[PDB]
């Protein structure tokens, strides 16, 4: 029991406790054409601390900002992935579907890029079964539906108290999202670089986890 | 013959339920803890009082008249938290 | 059983909130690492409100 209360506040003190800042910078970021955005008309006003400026037209997200996110982001999940937590892949985008599918199933975690029903979260002993474990954290690669409008499980997460990692382009809505992270969700070598950098996020979470446990294991 | 007349005195008697706003209305009235949850939780240290009840009518294609009631309560625990729903 | 309000405030206050109150008697789990880790902004909700007048947008133009 008191070990139990070591291995899960063991973590908490070290901010640096998974290494996580090796996996990324500032010019991998760019490379990856997380810099840009949408045209300056679609710009939506919550967005406007977030942009560091527009070329001819064009938003161009700072990724100064962006890395300070993505840093707690990453962090973030590791740690809810450490403690056995369910996280879920949502992302209604028929151009990544696929991609996003097979990157749940190697880090072992759940994703739904399909359509999402309207009593899921909400509604969850009817629409899954009468005992049901809510998922503890979501992570959003897109938070827009395919009709232009926020997802419903943006909504829904904060109406059952589930954080949410999601990022979120220059015409997104920020405001709900606990861990935003702006950045460009489009271009294929954005959003695969997300889906990797999420992937050995969640691995070396599982696999620390199971290091720790033998070393407690052997400890008495 | 006295069994069947000690059966109709239990019957006229009515229990005197607790007095609201009002002798009549139902503002003020006290409907116990709320029903437990699905998980099993229990919450006796909750309140709930009716705040309105007011029969509403609406129009139907086949019946006309389609009553309805609806009521607005408030639930509390005395210790700073407190709801409403409809 | 849990508070569903979207507008009232971040998930964090009110958890936290209900938690001091004394109806929620199992701490989650992710409530440990919000108070060791906290975001820049903490999610509250806001009404988009679209801007009328004189005002404009402080984005500066990359030149
Ligand atoms: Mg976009
Ligand atoms: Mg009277």
């Amino acid at each position: 029991n008191d070990l139990r209360d070591r291995i899960l506040s063991e973590p908490l003190k070290h901010a640096d406790f998974f290494n996580l800042k090796e996996l990324f910078s500032v010019r991998s970021l760019f490379d990856a054409r997380v810099h840009l955005g949408h045209k300056a008309g679609c710009r939506h006003r919550f967005m406007e601390p977030y942009l560091f400026g527009s070329r001819l037209g064009q938003d161009i997200i700072d990724l100064e900002q962006t890395a300070a996110h993505l840093q707690l982001a990453l962090n973030f999940t590791a740690h809810v992935a450490y403690r056995e937590g369910i996280i879920l892949f949502v992302s209604r985008h028929r151009q990544f579907a696929h991609l996003i599918e097979t990157t749940a199933r190697d880090c072992g975690e759940y994703a739904h890029t399909r359509y999402f029903k309207g009593g899921l979260l909400t509604n969850a002993p009817l629409l899954l079964g009468p005992g049901v474990r809510l998922p503890d954290l979501i992570i959003f690669l897109h938070t827009l539906n395919n009709v232009f409008e926020p997802h419903v499980a943006v909504r829904d997460a904060a109406k059952m108290n589930i954080p949410t990692v999601g990022i979120v382009d220059t015409n997104c809505n920020p405001a709900l999202i606990t861990y935003p992270v702006p950045g460009n969700d489009d271009s294929p070598p954005a959003v695969r670089l997300f889906c990797r950098l999420f992937q050995v996020a969640i691995s070396r979470a599982k696999e620390k986890r199971r290091q720790v446990e033998a070393l407690y294991r052997l400890q008495g | 013959v006295q069994q069947r007349e000690e059966w109709d005195r239990r019957r006229k008697m009515k229990v005197k339920r607790e007095r609201g706003w009002s002798g009549n209305t139902w503002g003020g009235v006290s409907l116990g803890p709320p029903d437990p949850g699905p998980n099993g939780e229990t919450y006796d240290d909750f309140d709930t009082r009716i705040l309105e009840v007011r029969n509403v009518f609406n129009m139907t294609a086949k019946e006309g008249r389609k009553r309805s009631v609806r009521v607005l309560v408030a639930v509390g625990n005395g210790k700073g938290a407190a709801g409403f729903a409809i | 059983a849990g508070s569903r309000l979207e507008t009232v405030g971040s998930i964090f206050s009110r958890t936290r909130d209900l938690i001091r109150a004394g109806v929620l008697k199992e701490k989650p789990l992710w409530l440990d690492i919000y108070n060791a880790f906290p975001p820049l902004r903490e999610p509250v909700f806001r009404r988009p409100r679209l801007r009328y007048g004189k005002a404009k947008a402080a984005v500066q133009d990359i030149f």
